[PDB]
């Protein structure tokens, strides 16, 4: 009987939490909108009609906080926690390309460092 | 989460809704669980519900 | 001390890429909790030393659940989920492969009447002899 009764008399609205660290690049830019809020979870806004794409919820009780958020031109970099787990996500689709573990550190500052053509390197200092 | 479907008269039956990590929330009967379920099959026991 | 688990999921067909979207994996159920790969991999770090089970979270298709003993050595032993046994039911190797069987079922299916099987009703079979006589009259 519920195949029948699709969506007669229910509906869901999705929310996200507020904004904290959004950028505005991809110069193609067809819908992509990146939103990193502050209750652990990442989003993707569209900007002609505004419906979510891909989103993701980790954590949420004192762990898994996002501290900063860097981006190539088709890659995103973010760092999670307060520097022990570093995941980066893309934009074209939703998932994980490559994550990384860090060292038993305070995070301060994270930058990307060019060799000579082009960036290389993302260079994260933490207290010492 | 966990809550009890409440009903104006209460004539209906008593349905718990149960949230999971997952998202799906499921409803069981508490009829299910109920004490009054004997170990042994009793005669009368298996005989009235 | 911190130990990691990895393990590859495999969908029997469809595309890695598709079915990415919108999957995570919990190992508690709110305490560690592991996003996939481009393919599919959970690698989840940061853990300590106890029994958890890896289930993949999907509203598409479904996985079962797999127990994961860790020690503090650094063995791995996977077995089956059993709540009612505390045992060992069967042994297989680390590399944490998950084959999802397909959807699950959501949705309760509701069967009608056939034409063949409802000419078995107590009060349809007492006007066939009418309709045959009634039938036999012109002809």
């Amino acid at each position: 009987v519920y195949e029948d009764q699709v969506g007669k008399f229910d509906w869901r609205q999705q929310y996200v939490g507020k904004v904290k660290f959004a950028s505005l690049e991809f110069s193609p830019g067809s819908k992509k909108l990146v939103v990193a809020t502050e209750k652990n979870v990442i989003a993707a806004l569209n900007s002609r009609t505004g419906e979510i794409l891909w989103r993701h919820v980790d954590k949420g009780t004192a762990e898994g906080a996002v501290d900063a958020m860097l981006l190539h031109g088709q890659d995103v970099i973010t760092v999670s926690n307060g520097g022990r787990i570093m995941r980066s996500w893309e934009t074209n689709i939703g998932g994980l390309n490559w994550e990384i573990t860090l060292d038993s550190g305070s995070f301060q500052a994270l930058g990307l460092v060019g060799l000579q053509e082009s960036v290389r390197y993302i260079a994260v200092l933490k207290k010492t | 989460a966990m809550e009890a479907t409440i009903t104006e008269r209460g004539i209906t039956s008593r349905h718990l809704l149960i949230g999971l990590p997952s998202g799906a929330i499921l409803s069981l009967p508490k009829a299910l669980l109920d004490p009054r379920r004997p170990e042994i099959p009793t005669e009368q026991s298996r005989e009235e519900n | 001390d911190r130990f990691k688990i990895e393990g590859r999921a495999v969908v029997p067909g469809v595309k890695p890429q598709d079915w990415i979207s919108a999957a995570r994996v919990l190992v508690d159920g709110e305490e560690h909790v592991g996003f996939l790969k481009t393919d599919g991999s959970f690698v989840v770090h940061d853990i300590p030393s106890g029994s958890y089970v890896v289930e993949v979270v999907s509203p598409a298709y479904r996985f079962d659940p797999v127990r994961v003993d860790i020690t503090s050595k650094g063995k791995m032993r996977a077995r089956y989920v059993n709540y009612i046994k505390t045992s060992e039911v069967v042994r297989l190797p680390y590399p944490l492969q998950m084959k999802s069987s397909g959807p699950p079922s959501y949705f309760i299916k509701r069967e009608s009447w056939g034409w063949t099987d409802f000419l078995m009703n107590p009060m349809v079979m007492m006007m066939v002899l009418p309709l045959l006589i009634f039938v036999l009259l012109p002809k």
